């Protein structure tokens, strides 16, 4: 539920970008940031994943 | 690393945009109070593909029964003069031919900065919004017929 | 220059009250209440980020 | 509540009350245009007074005109920053998070 | 028409503008105050970012 | 003959006054810009009728 909740939130953020003008610091700096966000939930699901396992 | 690296360029780009958009309003006090125009948009009798072109505002009747009054936007290209209906959309051809058409100055009319446009076909009275306009108008429908 | 509502906008007609400015005036408005939707809908996500966070 | 309610809530008043006067002049330079047009050119003086305020609604118009595209000019170059900012600030927050349970790590193995 | 009717109808418009952002501004102080004093002295970065809006 | 004579100071006050309330304005976008404070108002500890006042 948090990590969906995130994923939601990330998409609203990525929702202004391609809305605005698409700059190099919007192109890239702004992309890699949110996709960085994206790889953590992920990561972060791999975690509940294995405390699932554990459990 | 990234954050800090952007985010210091960040505080001095908003910086350098304060600075922009001041030096824009400073300009604009400028513009109103030494620069602005009170004067009507002035048409340009000015050559193109295929000949002298010019387009504008202008003043019409409508084809309800009351005949109102109603401003279009006028086109002369191409010995021919249209009338625009919406933005980006398909014109409405107003006389079919100029070589063809006749242009009254009106001078014992009631209405003011008219002239009216007669061809075969089709005839159209309009109306503009100073004295130098009707005559620029009058001048480009004469020497269109004239092409 | 290469900005979203720079490059929609016709600063060179804004004098002159063309039908194209006035198409412009309407047209840019309509990526400013797009815009301000987004913002709202960022806003009402980051309270249920809050809740469950917390 | 830095950035984006401080933004939907301060960031557009300035351009939608700019936009509010514009089409009022709008309005203003329709009727006057209407007033400037349905004169007859015997009522001269009429006629005169009437372009006058012509004069008045047509260079006011450009003046609030003019406003309309500072405003505008403003919001287009703002956009990207204060949204760029939220970022940085996330990120941060995630930054400084991960490094205080990275840093007794070593009591814990 | 010339007169008093212009007079009513243009002649109050730009003062009671400029009267609905001086009073909206009046708001924008009050909370303004109002978030420079509720702040505790302990966050002074939190502080100096509302003391700066101020 | 009063009306015409009148009316005839009339047209150059208000012209006069036109210039006079666009002073005003071209002062105050130099006051905004150049010399206009964000820091509060600052009382005043001075001498009165008994003794110091704030």
């Amino acid at each position: 539920h948090y990590l969906a909740a995130s994923r939601a939130f990330v998409v609203g953020i990525c929702d202004l970008a391609r809305l605005g003008p698409p700059e190099p610091m919007m192109a890239e700096c702004l992309e890699k940031f949110t996709v960085s966000l994206n790889h953590k939930l992920d990561s972060h699901a791999e975690l509940l994943d294995a405390t699932q396992h554990t459990l | 690393q990234y954050r800090k690296e952007l985010g210091a360029q960040l505080h001095q780009l908003v910086l350098n945009s304060a600075r922009e958009k001041r030096d824009m309003e400073q300009r604009h006090v400028l513009l109103k109070q030494k620069e602005l125009g009170g004067e009507e948009p002035e048409p340009s009798l000015r050559e193109g593909p295929g000949g002298l072109v010019m387009e504008g505002h202008l003043f019409k009747r409508a084809s309800n029964a009351f005949k109102t009054w109603s401003r279009r936007w006028f086109t002369i290209q191409s010995n021919q003069l249209v009338y625009q209906k919406k933005y980006k959309d398909p014109v409405t051809v107003v006389v079919d031919d100029l070589r063809l058409c006749t242009v009254k100055l009106c001078p014992d009319s009631e209405r003011r900065f008219c002239f009216e446009v007669v061809s075969t076909s089709k005839s159209c009275l309009l109306q503009a919004d100073s004295e130098r306009l009707l005559q620029l108008w009058v001048s480009a429908v004469q020497s269109s017929i004239a092409s | 220059p290469l900005g979203s509502m720079t490059v929609k906008l016709d600063f060179e007609e804004c004098l002159k009250d063309s039908p194209r400015f006035r198409a412009s005036i309407e047209l840019v408005e309509a990526e400013v209440s797009e815009l301000e939707t987004r913002l709202e809908k960022l806003l009402k996500l980051g309270t249920g980020l809050l809740e469950s966070g917390r | 509540q830095q950035q984006i309610q401080t933004l939907v809530k301060e960031g557009l008043r300035g351009f939608r009350e700019a936009r509010r006067d514009f089409w009022r002049g709008a309005e203003s330079l329709e009727a006057a245009l209407t007033h400037n047009a349905e004169v007859p050119r015997r009522r001269a003086q009429e006629a005169e007074e009437a372009g006058a305020a012509l004069r008045t609604a047509r260079a006011g118009y450009r003046g609030r005109a003019l406003d309309y595209a500072l405003q505008i000019n403003v919001i287009e170059d703002k956009r990207k920053f204060d949204i760029m900012e939220f970022v940085l600030r996330l990120v941060e927050a995630q930054a400084t998070h991960f490094q205080q349970g990275h840093e007794e790590l070593s009591r814990l193995s």
